[PDB]
RNA sequence: UUCAACGAGGAAUUCCUAGUAAGCGCAAGUCAUCAGCUUGCGUUGAUUACGUCCCUGCCCUUUGUACACAC
């Protein structure tokens, strides 16, 4: 939509910014190691985080819940979201 | 902070920080008897000597929530219970008490007989919500599981003059007031245990404290027709502490709750008609910036 | 005075 | 007395019913393939429940 | 020289006029706060543009209110109205048009009578 | 409407006249758009219920 | 065990009308009632079989449906009935012309006909009679139908000769604490017993011979008394 | 239950008034009656032959 | 576990606004008192027709629900007591008067059966309108009564209507008022006592259908 | 102390579907009408129908015509 940014910091914390006017809406705080991932759905509707803790957590974004949480074997370096058939790749230590 | 005096044909509710009357209740045909507040403190009922419980709210004497009536004898003691809302146990000079819902107020939903003359006092047991002891003018403090038919006590405990008031303490004991001495019975043993007769006349009252900002831990006092009130200490043996004498026969007293947070209450009202009350109190931004 | 489905159910 | 539920699946037009009483047509919902044909006071619509004493009893006309 | 916005609230031949500006966050209705908005059975037909979106909307824009003709129960209508788009015509002009949009989806929900009035009548049956 | 207002008893027992009269095949060919289009009407109408009937008489009877 | 009431002293019952429908009580309909009045050219009367050769005629009614007498001997029968003065029962009366009169259970009907008769001339004219204590009004035409009237919970039988005959004392201890009983009793000379059909879901009788009115109300009033120790 | 005489008169007429039993002010009822309808009635007429 | 942060600084407003009515914006209540959720109607083919899912704040929606067929459904069934009670002669358009009666009648509905008071209001019509009922089928006047069912648009408004003019008449010359009247016929109502007005008149118009059935 | 009316008005009957019924006051007094009142103006504001030709009536048509398809 390009409403909103997303910020992940090293500390393991989405915080949701508006592009247009430049303020916090919203910040979650699901990981506790440095989130290397996050994207959003073509929808707006489910967002994907992925940190180096090996957690993809997936929340709704317009309900501020999570949906779920997925902990892999390895801690995650990146994600790519592909947005038309909503498959994400990461990329593992392992 | 309130306290509710039932005086003849009016109850008047006193502030507990300016001692006048806040509010008054005078729309009673004959003697009302009993006033009490509800374990919320919401609303206030009151039985009268036509046998008329009547329960307003507290706090705003027009509205006149619900008129029970009673008995065609004088009901002369109506409490709500300590634990459950919505039952009212009303006895009077009928000789049975009864145990109202006060959504169905229209026949009694429990019928507490056997008692063989002029019951005068309830109380509630408080921690079994089921248990109601009541005290008559034979002695026998008859005592009720209201599961049960309710027609049969459970057990009596024998005080042997006519009780006054009848308290509980503990979950277990309970205090039962009457004739020149009191007595002390252990309800999980049917027993009694201590017996104080420190006093000239008959014992008209008993209430009792928990808790509250003191060197004792708990408090009986007690009232009883000569002039005095005096409290006794339930941890070492029930033992007499202190003790007021007063201008003619002390007819019902009363401390404030164990809460009170305030300014804190002791009063007496006597037989001689008047009321006694005795209360314990308790330069820039800029030169701020440097 | 019966109508058109009433007829027919009673033939 | 148990009591079972319908839900209209047909207002029925043109039946020679009496002013103010509307014929129509429910299936039950313990089996929701039966129907019935009541006939009903206020004012009523498609797909909703009304409440049936009985059920042993078809609709005649009023008229 | 401040950022402002001024709506309209009608309800029979009530009208409200709502100016919308930058501030500390005070809410005035004809000078007095909005706290003392009479009959005070409708004073929460007042606040639900306040409570309806959360009162940190309201926490760095002040609100006044002129309200003018009609009676009571047409002066509290006239004053939620213009309340409730003034709230949005500002998250519009100052702020994103996510949270204006926002806000009136969430007054939309609630009753869209809060952003348009029921004005012209009768039917010629 | 005259279709739509008789109810399932009185559908089964349409069945069974419509079942009846084509073995008279006179009055079969003489009236076959007015026994098809009340007869198709009347099972599209009450289709839900009528697959829902279990006995194999009107299973035989519909073949 | 059980303690005496507070107050022996007989208190008198209270006086129910239809500003009432929670007492459990006896309603008495008289249907079909005679009570329409007529000028003399100068005087007002009320139909008789017997003020008139023709008066009736000249109306176009028949003279044997003019019997006002009848519902006057049963007015006096119900009123002085013990259950009447116990205070469980009240009188409605419906003539043949539509018009509903509620009867209080404090009115002394007068005992002679033609007293009854000038009675019921200023009764159906003024709609309301008061007592000569003038405190209470106690004899008025109220507004049909009867069941606006009648208690919320009432079971409402009529009374016929053709009918599956009871017994009114186990009848009437059948139904419940708080239903009363409103008996639909005809007062005509003769006709049908169908005279309120829309009121009614049990026509009963008394007898297997044929009843008069009076003696039907007596019959029922007594089986009252023994069913609810009157 | 307590047992009231009916108040009623003997001959009622509806057409007719009811007796008054005081002659000075069923008197000036009848005749402020009697005032209003000569009155009307000669009001009438004198506007209706002035038309 | 997972939190979100939403409001970033402690919100305080210039003017003071008083703390029930800033914690009303968590829930709506009605008079900011009695909560909408875990309010459910406990009886289905009522559902639909009693409404009690757009919570509100005060029964004086001025939404206009009288201009189609069935959109006095989804009027809240608060409101449609609201504006059933207020008719007759004396009191017609006193809204306010009404609403404030209601106020007063939930208040003691809850202390006395210390209970959600739009749960008894919401059962009391649900026990209140009657299942069955009787036309007359005329036969150009022929005085027989056929037994018919009744739509649940029916049993709503039966509902109301019973249960205000049973508490007008049971205010008419008593020491009660509206409100406490009100207050014990649907307090009544709601347990299905059968010392109520409203559904003694069920009873029978219930018991007349399954006589003349 | 004790001698007239009256405590929401019988049978019947009329009107009425959303800013409507009803409550409430305030102004005006516009060539006819009205002050024994009339017309404006706002304030408050519902219940129940919103279906049906079953009853009571009133109306229309009875070649389909107008061009396909279908009936």
């Amino acid at each position: 939509c390009g409403n909103f940014g997303f910020i992940g910091s090293s500390n393991g914390s989405i915080t949701i910014y508006n592009m247009q006017s430049g303020i916090l809406r919203k910040k979650y705080k699901l990981h506790k190691r440095a989130v290397t991932g996050i994207s959003l759905d073509g929808m707006n509707r489910k967002m994907v985080s992925c940190g180096l803790d090996g957690i993809v957590g997936f929340y709704d974004f317009n309900k501020s819940t999570l949906l779920g949480k997925l902990k892999l074997d390895a801690p995650i370096t990146a994600m790519v979201y592909h947005r038309s058939s909503d498959l994400f790749a990461l990329a593992l230590d392992d | 902070h309130d306290f509710a005096v039932t005086s003849s044909t009016r109850v008047q509710i006193f502030s507990s920080r300016t001692r006048q009357v806040i509010k008054t209740f005078s729309r009673f045909k004959d003697v009302v008897y009993s006033a009490s507040f509800r374990s919320d403190g919401k609303l206030l009922c009151a039985g009268d000597a036509t046998g008329l419980v009547s329960v307003y709210d507290s706090y705003n004497p027009r509205t006149i929530l619900l008129s029970i009536n009673a008995s065609t004898h004088p009901t002369h003691v109506t409490k709500f219970h300590t634990q459950d809302n919505k039952i009212l146990a009303t006895a009077s000079d009928d000789r049975v008490t009864r145990l109202w819902d006060i959504s169905n107020a229209y026949e009694p939903q429990l019928e507490l007989t056997g008692a063989t003359d002029y019951v005068r006092t309830l109380s509630f047991i408080p921690a079994a919500p089921h248990l109601v002891a009541t005290g008559s003018y034979d002695g026998l403090i008859r005592l009720y599981d209201t599961r049960s038919s309710g027609s049969t006590p459970i057990y009596s405990l024998n005080h042997d003059q006519p009780v006054e008031n009848v308290i509980a303490v503990s979950p277990t004991q309970i205090v039962s007031c009457g004739g020149n001495n009191f007595k002390v019975w252990d309800l999980t043993s049917n027993k009694k245990l201590y017996e104080r007769g420190n006093f000239n006349k008959a014992v008209t009252c008993l209430d009792y404290v928990e808790n509250f900002d003191s060197p004792m831990q708990s408090a009986l006092i007690a009232s009883s027709l000569d002039g005095h009130v005096k409290v006794f200490d339930p941890l070492d043996n029930f033992q007499v502490k202190f003790g007021w004498k007063f201008s003619g026969p002390v007819l019902s007293c009363a401390v404030s709750p164990s809460t009170a947070q305030g300014n804190r209450h002791l009063v007496a009202g006597l037989s001689s008609g008047l009321l006694a009350i005795r209360t314990k109190k308790k330069k820039s931004n800029n030169f701020q910036r440097m | 005075s019966l109508k058109a489905g009433e007829r027919l159910m009673e033939a | 007395t148990p009591v079972t539920l319908a839900k209209v699946i047909k207002v029925l037009g043109r039946t020679g019913s009496r002013g103010g009483v509307t014929q129509v047509r429910v299936e039950f919902l313990e089996d929701t393939s039966r129907t019935i044909v009541r006939n009903v006071k206020g004012p009523v619509r498609e797909n909703d429940i009304l409440v049936l004493m009985e059920s042993e009893r078809e609709a005649r006309r009023l008229r | 020289a401040v950022p402002s916005v001024q709506t309209f609230g009608k309800k029979k031949s009530a009208t409200a006029v709502a100016h919308v500006k930058a501030g500390k966050g005070l809410i005035k209705v004809n000078g007095s706060p909005i706290t003392l908005v009479e009959p005070e059975i409708l004073r929460f037909k007042v606040y639900e543009p306040l409570l309806l979106v959360g009162l940190d909307k309201f926490s760095n824009i002040d609100i006044r209110v002129r309200v003018t003709g009609g009676g009571h129960v047409s002066q509290v209508y006239a004053i939620r109205q213009a309340i409730a788009k003034g709230l949005v015509a500002y998250h519009q002009k100052y702020v994103d048009e996510q949270s204006k949009n926002e806000l009136k989806k969430a007054f939309t929900s609630y009753d869209r009578t809060l952003l348009i009035a029921d004005s012209r009548r009768p039917e010629p049956k | 409407d005259a279709l739509m207002v008789m109810p399932f008893s009185y559908v089964l027992k349409f069945l069974k006249f419509i079942d009846t009269v084509m073995q008279n095949k006179t009055l079969l060919h003489s009236h076959l758009p007015l026994i098809c289009k009340n007869l198709f009407f009347i099972i599209k109408f009450n289709h839900k219920e009528l697959v829902s009937q279990k006995n194999e008489e009107l299973k035989l009877q519909i073949n | 065990q059980k303690a005496l009431p507070a107050s022996l002293v007989p208190q008198a019952p209270p006086v129910l009308t239809s500003k009432d429908k929670i007492t459990k009580r006896m309603i008495v309909v008289l249907a079909m009632a005679s009570l329409e009045t007529h000028k003399i050219s100068d005087k007002y009367v009320l139909l008789n079989c017997d003020d008139h050769q023709g008066l009736l005629k000249k109306m176009g009614r028949d003279i044997s449906e003019a019997r006002p007498d009848i519902t006057h001997q049963c007015l006096l029968t119900l009123l002085d009935s013990p259950i009447n003065k116990a205070g469980k029962l009240q009188v409605y009366i419906q003539t043949s012309r539509g018009i509903l009169i509620e009867v209080n259970p404090t009115v002394r009907i007068p005992r002679t006909f033609k007293r009854f008769s000038g009675l019921m001339v200023q009764l159906l004219h003024k709609l309301s009679i008061r007592s000569v204590n003038s405190e209470e009004k106690l004899l008025k035409v109220i507004k049909n139908p009867i069941t606006d009237h009648l208690p919320t919970k009432c079971r409402k039988v009529t009374l016929s000769f053709d009918a599956p005959v009871i017994r009114v004392q186990d009848y009437i201890e059948k139904l419940d604490d708080d239903e009363s009983i409103c008996v639909f009793v005809g007062a005509m000379a003769r006709g049908k017993d169908n005279f309120a059909d829309e009121y009614v879901d049990e026509k009963v009788g008394l007898s297997n011979y044929p009843l008069s009115a009076s003696v039907a109300c007596s019959k029922f009033c007594h089986g009252a008394e023994d069913a609810w120790n009157i | 239950i307590p047992t009231h005489a009916p108040k009623y008169e003997e001959n009622f007429n509806p057409d007719k008034k009811s007796y008054d039993p005081d002659r000075t002010r069923s008197e000036i009822n009848k005749m402020k009656a009697q005032l209003k309808k000569e009155r009307k009635f000669t009001m009438k007429e004198i506007r209706k032959d002035a038309k | 576990d997972f939190e979100v942060v939403e409001e970033f600084t402690p919100v305080v407003l210039a003017t003071p606004i008083p703390e029930e009515v800033q914690q009303a914006q968590t829930e709506i209540k009605l008079f900011n008192k009695w909560s909408f959720e875990e309010v459910e109607v406990k009886d289905a083919s009522l559902v639909d027709y009693v409404q009690v899912r757009q919570p509100i704040f005060v029964a004086h929606t001025a939404g206009r629900y009288a201009n189609k067929r069935f959109r006095k459904a989804q009027c809240p069934i608060i409101e449609r007591l609201t504006n059933s009670l207020m008719m007759n002669g004396r009191n017609n358009g006193k809204k306010l008067k009404a609403v404030r009666i209601i106020k007063h009648t939930l208040d003691i509905i809850n202390v006395l059966t210390d209970q959600n008071p739009i749960q008894v209001v919401v059962d009391a019509i649900t026990n209140t309108g009657p299942r069955e009922d009787t036309t007359r089928v005329g036969g150009g006047g022929a005085a027989r009564r056929q037994a018919v069912d009744v739509s649940p648009l029916r049993r709503v408004n039966q509902a109301i209507a019973l249960l205000t003019i049973g508490a007008r008449e049971a205010a008419f010359r008593n020491i009660k008022t509206i409100a406490e009247t009100l207050a014990e016929e649907l307090i009544n109502a709601a347990k299905g006592s059968s010392t109520s007005y409203a559904i003694k008149k069920k009873d029978e118009l219930e018991r007349v259908a399954k006589s003349n059935r």
